[PDB]
């Protein structure tokens, strides 16, 4: 029902006339993305099976919504770059975002492991040439290269895990079919096979040992700001941590008790670095790093009520994040540096914009119940039943999420810019309207928060 | 004397025998068969239901 008229966008950017491109990609885009909400939501106790195993059902993962919602609005923010460029040039990198959307919309529906594997790792080639080529500034390689010799590096320890699997414990394949999963009896043998099966969800998963790979390629920016939207997508896209903890090893986690406390001083020296930090990318990027590793924290301690944060988090952080990269990117085309300082005035220049500055960071904070209190809050109150010394050192981290944002609105609610005389022209209709289609899915959640956080809700 | 003759051309090989003793044909070397001859059957395979392959 969704592959089929995704890979039908394919031709059409291409048989199109040369006037027209755009306005074709956004319109299809938006009425696939209508379906999406039609037909995926109907679920029973337990989520029964789609069809055949091409493409499964989705049992604990409306994660698929945000992709649907970002399929149209990435193309948006995208309009103001590629367009000096030629034709052929803008048509590859329209539809290079439409399979990066098949091989996503493939990841979250398919209810595998095996061939969830050459998905996961599917998505990395797609990005490389995204992020590699239309570099404002330099050192487009020292993150082009970092995208996969940190991923693939972990990843690929996945191919002698999950058929060492397979090879004694029946078949992956359904995940509904995996009752036949025996625990595990604690062998310094099953001690690497845990690692493997962690290590591919704990790059992409930022944690404070190997997340260096994240705030190098926010920085050094892939197109204008919108393919940078793309790389939050792959952080909820690996996902399949809910998948392997839940199922392949569910006594195990004596071995989760040191990686636990790895994510959880991602929390504290993240933040503090989040505070001097000069470029205005890099304070969204490593802000993405604490946002993600309450979600690691959370499921490692496995109780039914962290997943219910742990999920709701997954979409809390795709639409808040990506809406301040939006912020950033309307910035960048204006004043043309990722600079602070640099680029300081709202209000004053930037009239009905600072007021979604003001949505956007208002929700880095814990906002009357929208999604990011809601995602949160239980983490913190699963954290006590695992340990009563974990909000002594969650509370500190959530005075710095206050700084993560409101030094944010500081450094641009300030009547100045004398150096600047640029940016006559706030918003372009489109311009806010990206920033409006952000942050009214999150005030349709405040009412309906059911049909978001549900693994078993 | 009645003792001679000639050979003309060729023995050519000429097969004859009037003692046999024992018959003996099967005696050879061989003292094992080593298992006779390895399982095999034959029935036609159908079709079998989905690949064994991970991706089907």
């Amino acid at each position: 029902k969704y592959i089929i008229p995704t890979i039908m966008l394919m031709p059409l950017t291409w048989l199109s006339k040369n006037n027209m491109i755009w306005v074709n990609s956004t319109a299809h885009s938006l009425l696939i993305s209508f379906t999406s909400l039609l037909l995926m939501n109907q679920f029973g106790d337990n989520s029964l099976n789609f069809s055949l195993l091409f493409f499964s059902d989705s049992l604990s993962t409306p994660l698929l919504i945000l992709t649907m919602w970002l399929l149209p609005l990435m193309l948006m923010a995208s309009q103001h770059h590629l367009s000096k460029e030629n034709l052929t040039r803008k048509k590859l990198f329209i539809t290079m975002l439409i399979s990066l959307q098949l091989f996503l919309i493939m990841t979250f529906t398919a209810m595998e492991l095996i061939l969830f594997y050459i998905l996961f790792e599917a998505t990395l080639v797609p990005t490389l040439i995204i992020i590699t080529r239309w570099g404002n500034q330099t050192e487009r390689l020292n993150a082009g290269l970092y995208f996969l010799f940190y991923t693939l590096a972990g990843s690929l320890p996945l191919l002698v895990a999950l058929i060492y699997i397979q090879n004694t414990v029946g078949s992956l394949n359904f995940l509904m079919l995996q009752y036949w999963v025996q625990p595990v009896h604690n062998s310094w043998s099953n001690v690497f096979m845990w690692l493997a099966c962690m290590m591919a969800f704990m790059v992409k998963m930022p944690l404070y040992g190997l997340h260096l790979w994240l705030p190098k390629a926010h920085v050094e920016a892939p197109i204008a700001g919108s393919m940078v939207l793309a790389a939050v997508l792959l952080k909820l896209g690996g996902y399949g941590m809910l998948r392997i903890t839940l199922i392949l090893n569910p006594m195990t986690d004596f071995m989760a008790y040191p990686f636990i406390m790895l994510s959880l001083w991602g929390m504290i020296m993240t933040s503090s670095i989040c505070l001097r930090q000069t470029d205005l990318k890099s304070l969204i990027a490593y802000s993405s790093v604490s946002h993600m590793a309450l979600v690691i924290v959370a499921i490692l301690i496995q109780t039914p009520w962290s997943y219910m944060g742990a999920t709701a988090l997954m979409i809390a952080h795709g639409l808040t994040s990506s809406m301040l990269f939006c912020l950033a990117n309307s910035n960048y085309e204006r004043i043309h540096s990722r600079t602070m300082i640099l680029a300081r005035g709202l209000q004053t220049l930037l009239p009905l914009m600072a007021t979604w500055w003001l949505l956007a960071s208002l929700t880095n904070l814990a906002l009357p119940p929208t999604i990011n209190l809601i995602g949160e809050l239980f983490v913190v109150m699963s954290t006590f039943s695992w340990s009563n010394i974990t909000i002594i050192l969650m509370g500190v981290n959530m005075v710095i999420t206050a700084l993560y944002s409101l030094y944010m609105l500081i450094m641009t609610q300030r009547g100045k810019y004398t150096y600047h005389i640029n940016n006559i022209s706030p918003s372009f209709t489109r311009e806010n309207a990206l920033m409006s289609l952000h942050i009214l899915p999150l005030l349709l959640l405040t009412l309906n928060p059911k049909i978001i956080l549900g693994p078993l809700y | 004397k009645x003792x001679x003759x000639x050979x003309x051309x060729x023995x050519x090989x000429x097969x004859x025998x009037x003692x046999x003793x024992x018959x003996x044909x099967x005696x050879x070397x061989x003292x094992x068969x080593x298992x006779x001859x390895x399982x095999x059957x034959x029935x036609x395979x159908x079709x079998x239901x989905x690949x064994x392959x991970x991706x089907x």
